[PDB]
């Protein structure tokens, strides 16, 4: 399955953004869509998931309470509702599958998404 | 796995592919008819979640693993010791809901016992459904591959991997690269013989690259996890 | 540890190795007695740690019988599961055994088993829980 992240921006602290994850490919393969981030030197962060039938979501602890994953099964994208977002959310966001996120190489770079910069 | 060749119907019995939401994840091996060892990076948050999970055993081809032919898990649990961002202790088990049949296709691979004395550059074996070429997709068939042990003097060396081989964990490959696992491999067995016997002394744990020289895979353990995989299956039975 | 103490797994809590697998549960979390069994080698010499002797010693086979066998397996966590067992001459440089109480009651596996200078069988315990190990 191939996967475009988008809607990124910059935006003040307290504001919200809207991510969209297009997919193509078999819907199948995308019962379950996850979103992760990674800020410059840090390590990658996974921060959200859900199923396809959007009978079961995941939220990080960092994140939880703020973000709201979502499905739109009629057109396969996946949306990332951020709210009260903070300095230490800048990141590039990234959508993928399982198959994906679980890296035998855990700095392998084959996972392109959308920059997100919460900065007054 | 880079550089093998497909596997036969029965060469490696003891092999899964373990599935999220019906697609192939990471690899195991069967140590009971309930019991599967794999990598704890396979289950971490929110794959700790057993609902997720199938296990298809018996089976070479990806496309043969159909919804509904595959064992559901009814228990994840990682190493409590298990550090993601060193990657130090990183072992799992899977508990299935039902046993496997074992058969000519389905069998277990034997825990390492104590005084193994395994030799410093042992013959080994690698397989799984991972890719075969470096950025490559998962593979439809099963593949299998001879891997030697690499001291971990060696391998710790500073045009390796410098230090960063814990007790914890095992290299096996070849430092002139070309035959190796790869994505998708992670959880799978590395396995040896010895005494006519087939033994699990690895789970397939990390890498820089795929087959790439002086980069050789890393893979957990299992002899140091032995107690712990026993504590676990203890505490279940009774 | 100090004094040739046995840590409890990794918690920190250091035991003397007099209260190891003697049946009590002195650890946090009762690492002392729940790994109290062990198969040695890659031919399957059954072993016992003895609170008595602080070490780890083969079961000799006197007295030994597949009833014993499936309740060690099961003490390693193998469940109902059993193989093969067979005595065999010792090659792991042993000087002492764990030999049975045919008489010891309802306890556990190991603490059937008492410290002994010999086997009158001149043999000890082999013990395979589970087929394993075998492909084409
Ligand atoms: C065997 O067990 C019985 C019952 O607990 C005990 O009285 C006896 O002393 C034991 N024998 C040995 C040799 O330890
Ligand atoms: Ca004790």
């Amino acid at each position: 399955v191939q996967l475009q992240a988008s809607g990124g921006g910059f935006v003040q602290p307290g504001g919200s953004l809207r991510l969209s994850c297009a997919a193509s490919g078999k819907v199948v393969e995308q019962g379950l869509m996850g979103w992760f981030r990674q800020a410059p030197g840090k390590e990658r962060e996974f921060v959200s998931a859900i199923q396809y039938d959007t009978k079961l979501e995941y939220y990080a602890d960092s994140v939880k309470g703020r973000f709201t994953i979502s499905r739109d099964n009629s057109k396969n994208t996946v949306y990332l509702q951020m709210n009260s977002l903070r300095a230490e959310d800048t990141a590039t966001y990234y959508c993928a599958t399982p198959q994906m996120w679980v890296q035998r190489d855990r700095d392998d770079r084959w996972y392109q998404g959308t920059q997100v910069t919460v900065s007054s | 796995i880079v550089g093998g060749e497909s596997a036969l119907p029965g060469a490696w019995p003891w092999q899964v592919s373990l599935h999220v939401q019906n697609v192939h994840v990471c690899g195991g091996s069967i140590i009971t008819p309930e019991w599967i060892v794999t990598a704890a990076h396979c289950v971490e948050k929110p794959l700790n979640n057993p609902w997720h999970w199938t296990a298809f055993a018996g089976i070479l081809r990806q496309s043969f693993m159909f919804y509904g032919a595959g064992y559901q898990v009814e228990k994840v649990i990682s190493h409590p010791n298990y550090d993601s961002k060193t990657k130090n202790n990183d072992i799992a088990l899977m508990k299935l809901q039902k046993p496997l049949t074992f058969n000519d296709l389905v069998k277990p691979v034997c825990l390492p016992n104590p005084g193994m004395m395994l030799q410093p550059e042992q013959l080994c074996w690698i397989s799984g459904w991972g890719a075969t070429e470096e950025k490559g997709k998962t593979s439809e068939v099963l593949n299998a591959a001879k891997v030697l042990l690499i001291e971990t003097q060696r391998c710790n060396s500073r045009y390796v991997y410098d230090n960063l081989i814990t007790p914890a964990m095992i290299c096996a490959g070849f430092l002139q690269g070309n035959v190796d696992s790869c994505q998708g491999d992670s959880g799978g067995p590395l396995v040896t013989s010895k005494n006519n016997i087939w033994w699990l002394i690895g789970d397939t744990s990390w890498g820089s690259g795929c087959a790439k020289a002086y980069r050789p895979g890393v893979y957990g353990n299992v002899m140091v996890f032995t107690d712990w995989i026993y504590r676990q299956m203890r505490a279940d039975g009774e | 540890c100090s004094n040739s103490g046995i840590e409890c797994d990794s918690s920190g809590t250091c035991i003397n190795p007099s209260n190891w697998c003697d049946g009590v549960s002195h650890c946090p979390g009762g690492e002392d007695e729940n790994r109290c069994v062990r198969l040695y080698g890659p031919n399957f010499i059954l072993q016992v740690y003895s609170s008595q002797r602080k070490s780890w010693h083969p079961v000799c086979q006197d007295d030994w019988n597949e009833n014993y066998g499936r309740a060690a397996c099961r003490d390693m966590g193998y469940k109902n599961n059993f193989y093969s067992s067979q005595g065999i001459v010792d090659d792991s440089g042993s000087t002492s055994f764990m030999k049975l109480n045919t008489s010891a009651g309802n306890v556990d596996i190991y603490k059937k088993l008492y410290h002994s200078d010999a086997c009158s069988s001149k043999a000890v315990v082999s013990l395979r829980c589970i087929a394993c190990g075998v492909n084409l």
